[PDB]
RNA sequence: UGUAAGUUAGCAAGAAAGAGUAGCUCUGGUGAUUAUCGAAUCAGAACUUUAAAGGUUAGGGG
RNA sequence: UUGAAAAAAU
RNA sequence: AUCGAGGACUACCAAGAUUAUAACGGAUAACGAGGAAUUGGGGUUCGACAUCGGAGAGGGAGCUUUACAGAUGGCUACCACUUCUAAGGAAGGCAGCAGGCGCGUAAAUUACCCACUUUCGAAUUGAAGAGGUAGUGACGACACAUAUUGGAGGGCAAGUCUGGUGCCAGCAGCCGCGGUAAUUCCAGCUCCAAUAGUGUAUAUUAAAGUUGCUGUGAUUAAAACGCUCGUAGUUGAAUUAAUUACUUUGAAUAAAAUAAGGUGUUUAAAGCAUGAAUAUUCAAGCAUGGGACAAUGCAUUAAAAGGAAAUUGGGGUGACAGAAAAUAACGGGAGAGGUGAAAAUCCAUGAUCGCUAUAAGAUGCACGAGAGCGAAAGCAUUUUCAACUGUGUCCAUUAAUCAAGAACGAAAGUUAGGGGAUCGAAGACGAUCAGAUACCGUCGUAGUCCUAACUAUAAACGAUGUCAACCAAGGAUUGGAUGAAAACCUUGUUCAGAACUUAAAGAGAAAUCUUGAGUUUAUGGACUUCAGGGGGAGUAUGGUCACAAGGCUGAAACUUAAAGGAAUUGACGGAAGGGCACACCAGGAGUGGAGCCUGCGGCUUAAUUUGACUC
RNA sequence: AAAUGGAUUUAAAUCUCCUUAUUUAGAGGAAGGAGAAGUCGUAACAAGGUUUCCGUAGGUGAACCUGCGGAAGGAUCAU
């Protein structure tokens, strides 16, 4: 019957939620439905990270990092291996 | 709403018994749920019960001890004549010998046992195991 | 629990254990017929409609209650 | 609808919710008087038209010999099974056949 | 008095169909001024005859 | 990136 | 006027009568009652026909005689029939007893007698196709000589017998048996159930707890209205030391019959040869002992019933931001969009890219959560209403559910204006493909936005109706009240709200549910709606609403042994994770190319013998 | 007291408008169902190779495709 509880979304007292837009298809899901990840990423790799620090104008300056909350949908999020398909009693882990 | 007021006493006695409580609480106390009571403690399937006074129909504490099984109220009272009683016994009760119908009479609340005696029917109450 | 909102609260005043107008106030139907600068506001129409079922069941009361003669009639 | 004084209600509901067998249903529309061709009858007479041969289902094979009956007091036709092994000779064109149902009910 | 199908819901419609209509003698209703005065209009009842829109004007219908 | 079909009954 | 009351009729007067507690109308293959078939209780089906009442004599209509007839084995007229005839005319009503034709699956003798029961008469006698006997009579019922029907795979008793047929004939109510070794067909032998019986087709009942008050189901099998308001209806908290209902009795209450009391028709079916008190009467009605529970309206309370008179609220209505695109000016001179790869397209009139400005359209990220509000739909920038809590405030049953009826009701869709930036049903190109009229890329009308008026459907979902009482353990959250810790933070008690973890317990068919899908065969708290195997089919017709698309109500004819629900194993995946193989990578030798040995297919022949056909 | 004239009452039978039931209508038109091996495609059941389904609108030989909103009975109870 039901394959989850709580119908996959996350929503119990609400009976409208706004859409959002998947960041990978651009797909319309709700936004509890949706799979909510937030990257922090230095915009230098650490593979250039001293790059510039040999060759740098400033004297004490810090690299900053990008701040990216990408959302996306349950066929691009599975695809994506960002989720994978979990054991029918390990369904319930929420940690 | 509170249809009837007898009907969430007896089932209050009736789950208290299956989890093994000791004594448990009405908190409305009419007439009949007062008398229903005293058919039960002729047949010592309770001890004994008080009527606390909250001048707003106190509450009753029913003393059990493990031996009522099944106290049901019955939706609208139906007319039993005499005639009838043998139409409730073979469908209501377990045996012959084991349960005890109540019915309300103009000579007061009785047991199918004893209102057969006084040879009167009226309308039927519950019964109890 | 309420009338008409599912909602059940039990919050009241208890009179100790010792002994030792309402149908006038409900007419906040006044109040909201505010419909007509804002005919637009369904959510003010729907709840004037509970208002007036409200005082058409107290005035069906009343009357067997002989407080109000059995002509009155409500109408803004 | 359990009150004692709400006799009404039930006995209306039942007789709503009769209406929705399949069976008892057909007892009570005025079409086995109209729609079948035996109507309350056990037998119908008829006459011969045709000889047809019916396959059988899918999972059987073979050609079941029938023949299509006017019958005499509605004029519609029917295919009847001819009843045994051979039995197609027997009957001829332009006799009296009688016909009556079969296992199921009607 | 009654009036169908269809329909753009307005129309079809005077749809179709049926009853009455004369003459004489009466009665009642519709107002102004404080009993008098004025208007053609509607309704009803007796009695009689040659049974009544039709001298002229004056839709045939489906 | 593309990737269609497999005659009925035992 | 009639024997008789009365709109039964007449003249006048007033507008009155029924109606959701089903009026008026429609169908019956409807004469009603006593009763019959079948039932564990409850019930369902039938009843023209023994007896009572009703109506009719081909169809109404009108009358005669008489105490009672609207008489029909009496009369008349008309409509439709039949019989004789001298061609001028005449009578007849078999739905009386036999009998004839038709109708059909379907039903007896064109007999005798008033002897039994009874009725009529001028009355002891006369009459009776009423009545009795005889005749046919496998509708049925009882006792009983010693012979058939169907079957022998499972339900269901019986063959591991032999010949034929070779998915053909055929058997099979259902599941199925038969495509050359039939437990099922056509046959030969045997025994299995019943026995004057036995197969067949239709209909009634029980099974059917598949019509459900006793007695069903509504998350997923079929089935909770999208939600709320609301009249009829049903159901309505405690408390008191004139009717009606309820309950106990009687009276009267047709027989037959139901169960029988008695009675050796030889038993029995029968029969009443003392007549069982025989009990019967459901529904109604009459008199009566009692008023607990109850319905009707002229004096107690203050219900974790209801209503009325410090905070919370993305609850409803009205009156800051830069992204994408456009425009303008400036820099730069060659590509830019896009894809797995490309192309159609834009660009030397200067594209893409970078800074600065301008106007409208739309939007409301991050904060944003199994958090909040809202009856549902839904609600996200700042600057009238609902609920909870507090309450020694007021009323006193005002209450719950609700046919009919009404409000709100995502998106798309319609009509007329404004707006028309982004995306984009139809459509146009470019790709891919065997084709692609689709997924992928580019462009683009309706639409997407606001106003006003419509439409009223959704996976309108928690697939779980509303109100009410009890209900194991635990963490945590939103808004209040009360203490300590001195608006926020930590903690205790308690009310309301959205949820969550465990259960060795309860339920279920299982998944699962526990703020029920628990308190249910130990079955009844109150109310409303829906469902009865799958198709046909939410189709036709009818009704109604809408500018329209369409919505609401809504069958049958016919067809078929399955359709469907939850879980187990296996297999499969152009699903994932973990390992392995000359499977592949790095290579060597090659085969395929040439002549020849040999095997296979094909052609050929009198025969060119045959098995094997991816690993 | 018989024929017969007339006026009433009850009125059979018939003609014109007015609803329920049964039929004829040809092939006619548009539906539906059933019958072992008949064409064209791959739409659905695995992520069925474009996740499926519901309402609505358009298109198209055919399954069906696409736009707006919804649902998990999804392939996510999860950062
Ligand atoms: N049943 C009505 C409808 O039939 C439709 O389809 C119908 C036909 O188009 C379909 O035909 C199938 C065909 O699909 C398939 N590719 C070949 C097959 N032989 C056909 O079969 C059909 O026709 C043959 C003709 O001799 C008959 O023998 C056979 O019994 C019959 N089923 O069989 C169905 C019945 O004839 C759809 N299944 C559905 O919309 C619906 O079921």
């Amino acid at each position: 019957t039901s394959k989850r509880r709580n119908n996959g979304r996350s929503k119990k007292g609400r009976g409208h939620t706004q859409n959002v837009r998947c960041s990978h298809c651009g797909r319309c899901v709700p936004k509890d439905k949706a799979i909510k990840r937030y990257q922090i990423k230095n915009i230098v790799e650490a593979a250039a990270v001293r790059d510039i620090s040999d060759n740098s104008a400033l004297t004490k300056y810090k690299l900053p990092k990008t701040y990216m909350k990408l959302e996306y949908c349950v066929s691009c999020g599975i695809h994506g291996r960002v989720v994978r398909v979990r054991s029918r009693t390990d369904r319930r882990n929420r940690l | 709403v509170r249809v009837n007021v007898l009907a969430d006493a007896l089932k209050s006695i009736t789950n208290a018994e299956k989890q093994g409580k000791r004594q448990v609480m009405i908190r409305p106390a009419s007439k009949v749920i007062c008398e229903f009571l005293n058919v039960m403690m002729k047949h010592q399937y309770i001890t004994d019960y008080t009527v606390v006074d909250t001048h707003r129909s106190g509450k009753i504490v029913v003393n059990l001890n493990g031996r009522l099984n099944k106290c049901a109220v019955i939706s609208p009272r139906f007319n039993v004549t005499l005639s009838e009683f043998d139409k409730w016994e073979a469908n209501l009760l377990p045996s012959r010998h084991f349960g005890a119908l109540v019915l309300t009479t103009s000579y007061g609340i009785l047991d199918n046992t004893e209102a057969r005696a006084k040879h009167t029917g009226g309308r039927i109450l519950g019964f109890f195991y | 629990g309420r009338m008409y909102n599912p909602g059940r609260g039990i919050s009241r005043r208890c009179i100790p254990y010792r002994r030792s107008e309402d149908l006038y106030f409900l007419m906040r139907a006044v109040s909201v017929r505010h419909l007509e600068k804002n005919k637009k506001d369904k959510d003010a129409k729907y709840h004037l409609i509970l208002i007036e079922s409200k005082i058409h069941r107290l005035t069906r009361y009343y009357k067997s209650a002989k407080v109000l003669e059995a002509s009155f009639k409500y109408d803004a | 609808a359990r009150g004692l004084h709400a006799a009404r209600k039930m006995l209306a509901q039942r007789r709503a919710n009769k209406w929705a067998d399949k069976e008892w249903k057909k007892g009570k529309l005025v079409t086995r008087y109209k729609c079948n061709p035996l109507g309350t009858a056990s037998h119908a007479k008829g006459l011969v038209q045709e000889k047809l041969g019916i396959e059988t289902k899918q999972p059987n094979s073979g050609i079941r010999k029938c023949v299509r009956v006017r019958l005499l007091k509605n004029g519609k036709k029917i295919t009847a099974f001819v009843p045994r092994d051979g039995s197609l000779n027997y009957v001829n064109e332009n006799d009296e056949v009688l016909i009556s149902g079969f296992g199921r009910r009607g």
